């Protein structure tokens, strides 16, 4: 998945 | 022909990109300051916290966006990882000053084409960018305007690995429709003028490919990207 | 949006012209190489021929653009500068427009139609051959007639922003006018949909990037040793 | 030149 090649964008998107 | 719901949901989004301004004052106040072998990396660690706080407030933006958090945390993702760049071009060409051809990023500071090498940006980028802003300052936009043309950017269904492709377009459109509607009351003498702003979108898909030219001379060149731009930017 | 005899007169040169750009390259389209199981001649032949078709195609691309308003009226420099660029993307216009929905193909020679495995085999990589069909497949959703292809493609050409420009003012003037002109035309082809228009205008930033995955794909020819015959070498090689 | 660098388009546009 993007997901889990996108940490730091998935963690800004989850606040 | 603007309803009620338009003007509401356009006067939000410019509010929300003041909001969003402001959730991020101190973040761009903690930058590294622009300034060897240690110069030059100042001022490139300079252009890129600026770069990653940008990224910072154009998700943010993002999650005010009527639609975006109802759509897969996958496709957001998607959505934000190819119009980051077209959405900080946008802003840059916000921030233009047409008679020394330089770009304010903070607020008693002008950049030039020089400064932008010097931060370590190649010509080849470097020189559209400054085109493009050139371009973009003669049709005098307002907060309302590139409010919506970063929105419609943002809901591209083509971009890659997009899911939910007639999902996005739908939502892609309320914005397309909401800006006519705004540029019939802002230019009631000139329909000229909301296409021309679509046309901009044109330019930026090019621009944002000699972009991913410019992350790929980094790599010859090793400089890094840090962290969110390099899980955004790099292959 | 009120269309103008000047405007309806213009669109229907413009499809005119495009008709009668086809029927003078009929002959140079006779005698592509034909078309041909497993074998490095039989894998040259398909690109032959397809780089063929691409040869023809910027003939008409060429033709059409010379019967364009003001088109000759800028330099030859800017006349070229505009053609180099736009070429590709005037040509996957044209591929979209003979898009099969049913069986995912396009029909470029008449009783014979083309699906991805055959754009593979004909010399196509992937990572461009899935962009074509996936825009083509949104392009048919829009079902454009002929008036709104010319148009898609006149605005392509008439772009002051490819590299090397000089006249960018007269270039972008010349783009309004046939961008107003098909804001006109669709009010009459979709009177209750004010949506259409900006769809329209919308797949010219789609085109923008089909033509980056296209620089890729001319440099992994490089790459394969694969040769571009002297006129598409001359417009796409580096 | 793009002119003198792209002598068949430039043929072709001649005429
Ligand atoms: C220009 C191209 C985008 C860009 C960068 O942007 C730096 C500038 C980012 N930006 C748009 C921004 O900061 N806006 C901005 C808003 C509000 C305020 C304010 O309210 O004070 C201040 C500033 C920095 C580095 C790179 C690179 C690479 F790293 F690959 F080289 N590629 O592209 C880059
Ligand atoms: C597909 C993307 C464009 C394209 C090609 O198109 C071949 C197809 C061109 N075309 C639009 C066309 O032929 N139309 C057409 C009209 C009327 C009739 C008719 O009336 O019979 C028949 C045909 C062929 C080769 C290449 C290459 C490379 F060179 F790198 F391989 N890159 O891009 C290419």
């Amino acid at each position: 998945s993007l997901t889990e090649r996108h940490k730091i964008l998935h963690r800004l998107l989850q606040e | 022909q603007l309803s009620p719901e338009q003007l509401g949901m356009i006067e939000k989004l410019v509010a929300a990109q003041q909001q969003c301004n402001r959730r991020s004052f101190s973040d761009r106040l903690r930058v590294t300051p622009w300034p060897s072998r240690e110069a030059r990396q100042q001022r490139f660690a300079h252009f890129t916290e600026l770069a990653i706080v940008s990224v910072q407030e154009i998700v943010d933006f993002a999650k005010q966006l009527p639609g975006f958090l109802q759509l897969s945390r996958e496709d957001q993702i998607a959505l934000l990882k190819t119009s980051a760049i077209e959405v900080m071009l946008l802003e840059t060409s916000r921030r233009y000053n047409p008679g020394s051809e330089s770009i304010t990023f903070l607020k008693d500071f002008s950049y030039n084409r020089e400064d932008f090498a010097k931060a370590g940006l190649q010509v080849e980028f470097i020189n559209p960018i400054f085109e493009f802003s050139r371009a973009m300052n003669e049709l005098q936009l307002n907060d309302a305007e590139f409010a919506l043309l970063i929105a419609i950017s943002i809901f591209s269904a083509d971009r890659p690995n997009v899911q939910d492709q007639l999902q996005v377009e739908r939502l892609q459109h309320t914005y397309v429709e909401a800006l006519h509607a705004y540029v019939s009351i802002h230019h009631p003498h000139d329909r000229l003028m909301f296409p021309r702003m679509l046309m901009k979108l044109v330019s930026l898909r090019t621009l944002s490919s000699v972009h991913s030219e410019q992350v790929f001379a980094l790599r010859l060149q090793d400089k890094k990207l840090p962290p969110l731009l390099s899980e955004i930017w790099d292959v």
